[PDB]
């Protein structure tokens, strides 16, 4: 069980409708338990996930000082931004943030991440070591000569190192029935002919947490990776997720095909056949 | 806990 | 600074004609944020459609859950319609039980 905490945020201008749009979430895996949005009325952050609740009124007035902070932080940046490109106040922009630490099962420190994309591209990103930043071109120059000379590394360094990962554990304890356990994907095939000359065999994976699945199709032992049509992995809505994996057949070869699925809440990987 | 940030 | 989504319309749970159930309708991948996104009941918008919070993947595209609580019946057609700068004109897509 290695495991992750990532922060999201996004920021879009209107241009003359207000102020940008703000909205932040908080994961640990793929479980949110925590969101700021700025259009909402509620103007804090707030739960998603019922063991985050714990917290006392410390935590969430902490919590929503940061990312309010980070939202102003985030308008002013927009601003700096078109400056640096010269760019039209008319046009809307996006900027986008992510941060976050990585534990693995005995829960020390594996990789911290601080990235930054404008417009969908990246932009600025803390380097592996944590300790020098990369800069996707001329404008984000600018902003990494500023935080090389803020020495504001050496903060994130530290942070990610120490408190991030503190943070990390403190919720896997505390969210442990929810967070720690691991679902399984009831999995099945369906058969749906299309023709007289062909057929699809299609494999499913459902009810599984986390995410990660791994859906293979193979002719004879034969790995079939070109003629597979694969859906993005989806959730269920209720915390579990959802793929499916898919083969067109030439009728009466059904036998030849066989669905290899591996997902960390298997001790052994499935081979499932028609 | 949300992470302290810098401006660009 | 430009992607398409994919769309994806399903229900949570297999679908049993007269049990409630939801259905769901994920939008993935796609750039910049904005985008509208219809659930329609024999091609009639359902009003109380609830979503994720804006987020998005390790490539920084955005991806969205839209789900209304529903109970189909073999009768009824359910969909998923979405517009997005990257699309000319609505899209509309059928939910098939199998897909």
């Amino acid at each position: 069980g290695s495991h992750s905490m990532r922060y999201f945020s996004t920021s879009v201008s209107r241009p003359g409708r207000g102020e940008p749009r703000f909205i932040a979430v908080g994961y640990v895996d793929d479980t949110q338990f925590v969101r700021f949005d700025s259009d909402a009325a509620s103007q804090r952050m707030e739960p998603r996930a019922p063991w985050i609740e714990q917290e006392g009124p410390e935590y969430w007035d902490e919590e929503t000082g940061k990312v309010k902070a980070h939202s102003q932080t985030d308008r002013e940046n927009l601003r700096i931004a078109l400056r640096y490109y010269n760019q039209s106040e008319a046009g809307s922009h996006t900027l986008q943030m992510m941060f976050g630490c990585d534990v693995g099962s005995d829960g020390r420190f594996l990789r911290g991440y601080h990235q930054y994309a404008y417009d969908g591209k990246d932009y600025i990103a803390l380097k592996e070591d944590l300790r020098s930043w990369t800069a996707a071109d001329m404008a984000a120059q600018i902003t990494k000569r500023k935080w090389e000379a803020a020495h504001v590394a050496e903060q994130q360094r530290a942070y990610l190192e120490g408190t991030c990962v503190d943070g990390l554990r403190r919720y896997l304890e505390n969210g442990k029935e929810t967070l720690q356990r691991t679902d399984p994907p009831k999995t099945h095939m369906t058969h749906h002919p299309i023709s007289d000359h062909e057929a699809t065999l299609r494999c499913w994976a459902l009810g599984f947490y986390p995410a990660e699945i791994t859906l293979t199709w193979q002719r004879d032992g034969e790995d079939q990776t070109q003629d597979t049509e694969l859906v993005e992995t989806r959730p269920a809505g209720d915390g579990t997720f959802q793929k499916w994996a898919a083969v067109v057949v030439p009728s009466g070869e059904e036998q030849r095909y066989t669905c290899h699925v591996q997902h960390e809440g298997l001790p052994k990987p499935l081979t499932l056949r028609w | 806990r949300f992470p302290l940030t810098f401006g660009w | 600074i430009q992607r398409t989504p994919k769309i994806q319309v399903y229900s949570r749970h297999p679908a049993e004609n007269g049990k409630s159930n939801f259905l769901n309708c994920y939008v993935s991948g796609f750039h910049p944020s904005d985008i509208e996104v219809d659930l329609l009941k024999n091609g009639e918008r359902i009003e109380k459609v609830e979503h994720s919070d804006l987020s998005f993947s390790k490539d920084w595209s955005f991806y969205l859950l839209y789900y209304t609580e529903f109970t189909p019946t073999e009768k009824d057609e359910y969909a998923c319609r979405v517009n997005h700068v990257t699309l000319s004109q609505p899209k509309i897509v059928k939910w098939d039980r199998d897909m």
